[PDB]
């Protein structure tokens, strides 16, 4: 019950150096080349909206093109517990006299709406699904870029947390990606998904 | 008319349902909200007035709207209206290069939103 479908416009490289084991997806169009600490802009039907990724691993067959794209999953502003941040980023915390909308509005009205959260749930992706490559990076950058933010490609992360929206901890995004692409697959997801517990 | 966010993407506000991922207006009808949505949350959407997006099937030219929060959330684009004598908008075929809020209905027709504050 299954069928192999040709992945337009998409190329496989085969690399250290380049050649004909590391690999990475290219698009002969623009030529745009994702692989592993790549993060993209995803179309997500259910959800009614984008979600965000950062490109896991490229499983690929020694026998045919099969190719599996697989990604660690970013959370959007709207995906944060409104209840936990206030909690742990308010400086008054203790006191939660409000109706829950009120969190709501607060926390949507003060979040960079641009603003990531790295979690280390692992997702497949189907490139048909690809809109445009994301641009996640440190707080220091995002403070530069300002006055010259593409809302559509530039993203911002400081924290990673749970894929409920809880439990913040700090990270520097550009030494993840850096380390991402270092280790292998499943030793960087496993550390990525201790930094919470 | 009341102003609540009925979730951290979800704001009611001016009689529509706001998708602050998407910036723009959502049908409260659109099936996905039966699972985005947890079922005090589409209480709370029934107990309020919101815009039965048929009832606009019915007219061809953009609607001028007294929407503060609905404009200031909504993404916006340019389009080309006639200048009527009414003072009101009408579709193209005197011109005037407006803003306004897109929204898809089921009858496939889009409808243009624009800010009803605002002289051109």
């Amino acid at each position: 019950a299954k069928t192999l479908k040709d992945l337009q416009g998409w190329e496989i490289i085969t690399t250290d150096e380049q050649g004909n084991t590391e690999h990475y997806l290219k698009r002969s169009s623009d030529g745009i080349k994702l692989g592993r600490g790549d993060s993209v802009v995803m179309h997500n039907e259910a959800a009614g909206t984008y979600s965000v990724y950062m490109i896991q691993e490229l499983r690929l067959n020694t026998l045919n093109n099969v190719v599996e794209l697989w990604a660690l999953t970013y959370l959007r502003w709207f995906e944060v517990n409104p209840l936990a941040h206030y909690r742990q980023f308010n400086p008054d915390a203790n006191i939660l006299n409000r109706p829950l909308n009120y969190y709501n509005k607060l926390f949507s009205e003060t979040a960079n709406k641009n603003e990531l959260y790295l979690t280390a749930e692992l997702a497949e992706l189907q490139l048909f699904n690809f809109i445009r490559v994301a641009n996640v990076m440190d707080g220091s950058k995002w403070e530069v870029l300002k006055g010259n933010v593409d809302p559509e490609r530039d993203f911002t992360v400081r924290y990673i947390c749970e894929p409920t929206g809880e439990k913040f901890v700090d990270i520097n995004i550009e030494d993840v990606k850096a380390y991402i692409k270092k280790v292998e697959p499943r030793e960087a997801q496993e550390y990525l998904k201790d930094l919470t517990l | 008319t009341e102003e609540e966010y009925v979730s951290p993407r979800f704001l009611v506000a001016d009689g529509f349902l706001i998708d602050l991922a998407e910036e723009k207006p959502i049908n409260p009808k659109d099936p996905r909200l039966l699972t985005l949505l947890k079922d005090h949350q589409r209480a709370m959407i029934d107990q309020m007035n919101l815009v039965k997006w048929n009832d606009f099937k019915k007219y061809q030219d953009p609607i001028p709207l007294k929407a503060k929060t609905l404009f200031k959330f909504c993404k916006q684009i340019k389009k080309k209206f006639l200048r009527g004598a009414d003072f009101k908008l009408h579709t193209l075929p005197m011109t005037v290069l407006c803003s306004c809020v897109p929204i898809l209905l089921d009858d496939q027709t889009v409808q243009y939103l624009y800010d009803d504050s605002l002289e051109h």
